[PDB]
């Protein structure tokens, strides 16, 4: 019927040789009427005492998990999962669930012999058996099977490349975008296509109907959304409640634009315990309520038009916060997201915006094929200025600057040549002007931005300063607006404060 | 009738990731793949098979066509070292044309054996479909096998023209063919073009566009110094900086009569003439600095290491070494935006490389991976692909070139 795909042990590997453990009259009993059916059924087939390989059987199970360690890889089932903004609209979609998957599927004759179990008998032999099918259980039934499945389907799939089809494991996702009539035709005719080849399939009034909750999704032909989520109503939480509630939350900013969760993270700060429980704060509660507010409205993903452009739309929600959304119509959704990412302890929103359209961009490619044109809250100047003077490589595809407050700019500049009477600091904790003046004020790092926080603080609107450190130089000409550090924040006050800085390095 | 390759001992096959690839590269491979099957080239595989190395398609200079770029460097680590030399007079050449022989490959087939480890896949947009799988039947563009094993069947059909032209001087690497002379760039282009049909009609576009490096004009780029009217405290303290950094390749460098002129705590825009002693010293570490330091050579051994620098204004500056400090060479690059200008320099570095060394550099690039891996592609269109790594320069760095 079906054409076999050889199969092999590891290299320099026997077959198993696990002895099947006692069984029960009453479990030998079960086992035989149940190995009986199946080599009537062609599955097994009684074999003689010259194979010397066994897996054992309970009550039917057969432990695969020997043979498995001494059976080559195949290639990677389900690799990756379509994300449903990544779907066209169909009038119908079937799902159809496929029974007996691997029992129909033929296995490597050359390989049969290692799928040898046995039925101990009841008075002091039992017999002996191989599959002559893909073992539920086994290493690569997954994908045989797989693979399998797709040659069937290809044909039914060039007579029909209207029909959309999507293997899942053991389900079968058909769509069309035929007369409601119609498409219930084609589905009969596929499951006649799988009958052909002893597959099969339930009948329609025995089919699950739209939406399909898929992976935490809720699907409908034309449009989607992610499995309702309920919100605790709880007077106390717990750490472990904490952590579900923002993993929770986390997973529906994908469709739920205006998720915030900093709040809520803020409560894991030194908890002790997974049952440790933690008060919620004025600010923790204005947050779950607003969430569980933004919740209470349905709101359903678009499915994805091609002949329409991909438009990316990119939000500041607070600092290190970015929210985005990806639509082709205006509001219309195909899906929204958040971007919290901070890539080194220091960053400026001018990079930490690329870094978000970087991520997007891949993100879409993905789901799409293709990229977004891009709405950004920056003009092309600022950005300009920043690339231009940043030592790493980097690039942003289309984008056009929207006028969506808050707008991403540079806080200050360093000068890129010494000011004129402006004083002159030498730092190395503590300073010494040119015009006399002086201050002798931690890990040794920590010790050199303090000079220049001195200097900075002392010093007037313009200033001058020498430093050693290729650190705290690195840091600043950076010109991060943010750090992890506090140190580094009151800099970069002072830094914003001023009118013109000019910081220099000496060996 | 086909020679046996293996991997080296204990080794087993590539098992690499296939980056995400947009729908327009994904149907130019699907084209593609389709016809190379129809001829037998390739053929669909099985669950069986769990290699893999990714696939990429990149466009050709005045063609309308795509070339399909299988990224072997996995496999070309695992594949059994063969038992052709660098002529270093290539180097010297006038003129150098790039060709590309890689579909001479396409008429040799590959030992059956092997074929699994030639495994590619081309992905689907979103996960939609399973993805369709292939190996090789005949030897693919990009394995370091390939020239290997056509080697013999190379050398024979360039005999004729090696000897009926010796003053033409021919090198192949991989997918490519070096061709250097050092005739008016007239009589170039159609001894090249002869060439071509010499070898078409002894059963191939050029690269590089239809051009010629010219080799014979590659230069070191010597450390420079400020030349200036007059000197500030600040002009001073770089200088000195500087100096003292290229100091620890050229140990005569001497700044004492420099940091002299710089005692006391002095406003840094402050005018500072120079004296005798300091302008003359300035004189002697400018003279040292106008060669490259003298001891470095190339160890066949040894990797060939190519960092970059951003430097601005669509210039960049780059070096290939195998000790640090020791460079082999240095040079700049200028004109787009930043990933394009980073890719065709990589390329442009890797020829040169190539063309003087016979091997490819191991690049450390100043670039997040990511965007690397989303836009190289795009404007890459050499035939093999060098190694590379991400880092972070130092802005001293940057500082100190240029
Ligand atoms: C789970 C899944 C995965 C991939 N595609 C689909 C589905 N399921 C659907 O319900 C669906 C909905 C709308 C459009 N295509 C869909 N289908 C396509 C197959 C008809």
């Amino acid at each position: 019927p079906i054409e076999t795909v050889p199969v092999k042990l590891k290299p320099g590997m026997d077959g198993p040789k696990v002895k099947q453990w006692p069984l029960t009259e009453e479990k030998i009993k079960a086992l035989v009427e149940i190995c009986t059916e199946m080599e009537k059924e062609g599955k097994i087939s009684k074999i003689g005492p010259e194979n010397p390989y066994n897996t054992p059987v309970f009550a039917k199970l057969v432990d695969f998990r020997e043979l498995n360690k001494r059976t080559q890889d195949f290639w990677e089932v389900q690799l990756g999962i379509p994300h449903p903004a990544g779907l066209k609209k169909k009038k119908s979609v079937t799902v159809l669930d496929v029974g007996d998957a691997y029992f129909s599927v033929p296995l490597d004759e050359d390989f049969r012999k290692y799928t040898a179990f046995t039925i101990p008998s009841i008075n002091n032999p039992g017999i002996r058996y191989q599959y002559n099918v893909l073992p539920q259980g086994w290493k690569g039934s997954p994908a045989i099977f797989q693979s399998s499945m797709t040659k069937i389907l290809e044909p039914f799939r060039k007579q029909n490349p209207d029909i959309v089809i999507y293997q899942y494991v053991d389900d079968l996702y058909v769509g069309s975008d035929l007369e409601i009539g119609q498409h219930r035709t084609k589905i009969e005719e596929l499951r006649q296509h799988l009958l052909r080849w002893g597959l099969t399939t339930p009948d329609k009034k025995h089919q699950k109907e739209p939406p399909f909750l898929w992976m935490g999704y809720e699907l409908h032909p034309d449009k989607w959304t992610v499995q309702p989520i309920v919100l605790p109503e709880k007077d106390s939480w717990t750490v472990n409640d904490i952590q579900k509630l923002v993993g929770k939350l986390n997973w529906a900013s994908q469709i739920y634009p205006g998720i915030k969760v900093r709040q809520l993270c803020k409560l894991l700060r030194g908890t002790k315990a997974l049952t440790e429980v933690i008060p919620l704060t004025e600010e923790a509660e204005l947050e779950l309520a607003e969430n569980r507010e933004i919740l209470k409205e349905p709101v359903h993903g678009v499915y994805y038009d091609p002949s329409k452009d991909l438009i990316a739309e990119i939000q500041k929600q607070g600092q290190g916060q970015w929210t985005y959304q990806i639509y082709q119509e205006p509001f219309k959704n195909l899906k929204t997201g958040k971007y919290a990412r901070m890539r080194g302890a220091h960053t400026n929103d001018v990079k930490q915006l690329t870094e978000a359209v970087q991520k997007i961009t891949t993100e879409s490619i993905v789901i799409w094929g293709k990229t977004p044109k891009f709405k950004l809250p920056i003009q092309k100047e600022t950005w300009e200025t920043w690339w231009t003077e940043y030592w790493q490589a980097t690039w942003i595809p289309e984008w056009e600057f929207v006028n969506t407050p808050p707008l991403v700019k540079l806080w200050y500049q360093l000068e890129k040549e010494p000011i004129v009477g402006a004083e002159t600091f030498y730092v190395d904790a503590g300073y010494v002007t040119n015009r006399g003046r002086q201050k002798v004020v931690t890990t040794n790092q920590k010790t050199e931005l303090q000079a220049i926080y001195l200097a900075l603080q002392d010093s007037g609107l313009e200033v001058n300063i020498v430093t050693d450190s290729q650190y705290a130089l690195g840091i600043i000409q950076a010109q991060p607006d943010q750090s992890e550090s506090e140190l580094v924040n009151q800099i970069i006050e002072q830094l914003i404060k001023k009118e013109k800085v000019y910081l220099a390095w000496v060996p | 009738e086909t020679v046996p390759v293996k991997l080296k001992p204990g080794m087993d096959g590539p098992k690499v990731k296939q980056w995400p690839l947009t729908e327009e590269k994904i149907k130019a491979l699907v084209e593609i793949c389709t016809e190379m099957e129809k001829e037998g080239k390739i053929s669909k595989i099985g669950p069986e098979n769990p290699y893999n190395t990714p696939v990429f398609a990149i466009k050709k200079k005045d063609s309308t066509k795509w070339r399909k770029l299988v990224d072997f460097r996995e496999l070309n680590k695992r594949t059994q070292d063969f038992w052709i030399p660098h002529p270093a007079g290539l180097k010297k050449k006038k003129s150098v044309t790039v060709l590309d022989v890689g579909d001479a490959y396409f008429s040799v087939p590959l030992d059956e054996d092997f074929r699994k480890y030639t495994a590619f896949t081309i992905p689907s947009i979103n996960n939609e479909t399973p993805g369709i799988r292939y190996q090789y039947n005949v030897l693919p563009q990009g394995w370091k096998g390939s020239p290997a094993i056509f080697q013999s069947s190379m050398t024979k059909i360039l005999e004729p023209f090696r000897k009926q032209n010796p003053d033409i001087v021919i090198y192949q690497y991989v997918d490519d063919l070096y061709v250097g002379s050092d005739l008016e760039i007239g009589q170039h282009r159609t001894k090249i073009e002869e060439l071509r049909q010499h070898l078409l009609r002894w059963g191939p576009p050029f690269l590089w566009m239809g051009y010629e490096l010219h080799p014979d004009k590659w230069t070191v780029q010597p450390i420079v110094l400020p030349e200036k009217d007059s000197w500030t405290v600040n002009d001073i303290q770089k200088l000195v900086g500087k100096l003292n950094w290229a100091s620890q390749i050229y140990p005569g460098i001497k700044v004492r009569q420099l940091c002299k002129l710089l005692r006391g705590t002095k406003a840094l825009t402050e005018v500072i003439p120079l004296t005798e002693e300091a302008e003359l010293e300035l004189a002697e570490n400018r003279e040292i600095l106008k060669e490259p330091v003298h001891g470095v050579y190339y160890d066949p051994s040894k990797d060939l290491i190519a960092e970059i620098q951003k430097q601005g204004q669509g210039q960049w500056t780059y070096q290939i070494y195998q000790e640090p400090f020791k460079n082999l060479k240095t040079g700049k690059y200028a004109r787009t935006n930043d990933v394009k200008q980073l890719t065709e320099a990589v390329q442009k570095i890797t020829t040169e490389s190539i063309v003087i060394w016979g091997k490819t550099p191991k690049f450390k690039l100043p670039i997040q991976k990511e965007t690397w891996e989303t836009w190289w592609t795009e404007y890459w269109q050499a035939t093999w692909i060098p190694e590379w790594e991400f880092v972070n320069t130092p802005p001293l760095v940057k500082l100190w070139y240029q």
